[PDB]
């Protein structure tokens, strides 16, 4: 019952938490993670 | 149990200073609980309501 429910209102939320995390991964460095400490070094140096 | 590899059997579990098993219950007990909550019943029922 519950998921014949409450199936309209998922893709909705979902697509609210994709905008979420989509703005979450383009405000960043865009770096690949093993990598990513350099920039956090030399971002430091700058700031 | 097997204390060597040798034999087509699970490996023993460690033992302490004393020769008495050293892990806890009140730790592996409810995981087991958990985990048999989880699969068993919730996920197959959740299965079942996808299906329908
Ligand atoms: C919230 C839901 C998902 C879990 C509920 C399942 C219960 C049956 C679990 C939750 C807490 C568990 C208890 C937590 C601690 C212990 C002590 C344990 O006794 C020992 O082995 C002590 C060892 C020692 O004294 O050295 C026996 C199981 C028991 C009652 C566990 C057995 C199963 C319990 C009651
Ligand atoms: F159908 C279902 F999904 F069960 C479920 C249906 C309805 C409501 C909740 C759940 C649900 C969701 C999650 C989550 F989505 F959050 F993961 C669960 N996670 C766990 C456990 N976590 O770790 C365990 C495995 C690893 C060892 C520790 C125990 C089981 N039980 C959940 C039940
Ligand atoms: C080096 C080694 O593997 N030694 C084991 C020995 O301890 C054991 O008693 C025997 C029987 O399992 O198999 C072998």
């Amino acid at each position: 019952y519950t998921v014949g429910i409450v199936q309209e209102n998922n893709d909705q939320v979902w697509k609210f938490q994709r905008y979420f995390l989509v703005q979450e991964y383009c405000n960043r460095l865009n770096i690949p993670f093993p990598f990513v400490v350099f920039a956090y070094f030399y971002m430091v140096v700058k700031k | 149990c097997t204390f060597s590899g040798n034999e087509s059997k699970p490996l023993c579990v460690e033992l302490d200073e004393h020769n008495l098993p050293r892990f806890p219950e009140w730790i592996t007990i409810p995981l087991v609980c958990i985990y048999m909550l989880s699969t068993n019943i919730l996920l197959v029922n959740l299965l079942v309501a996808m299906f329908g």
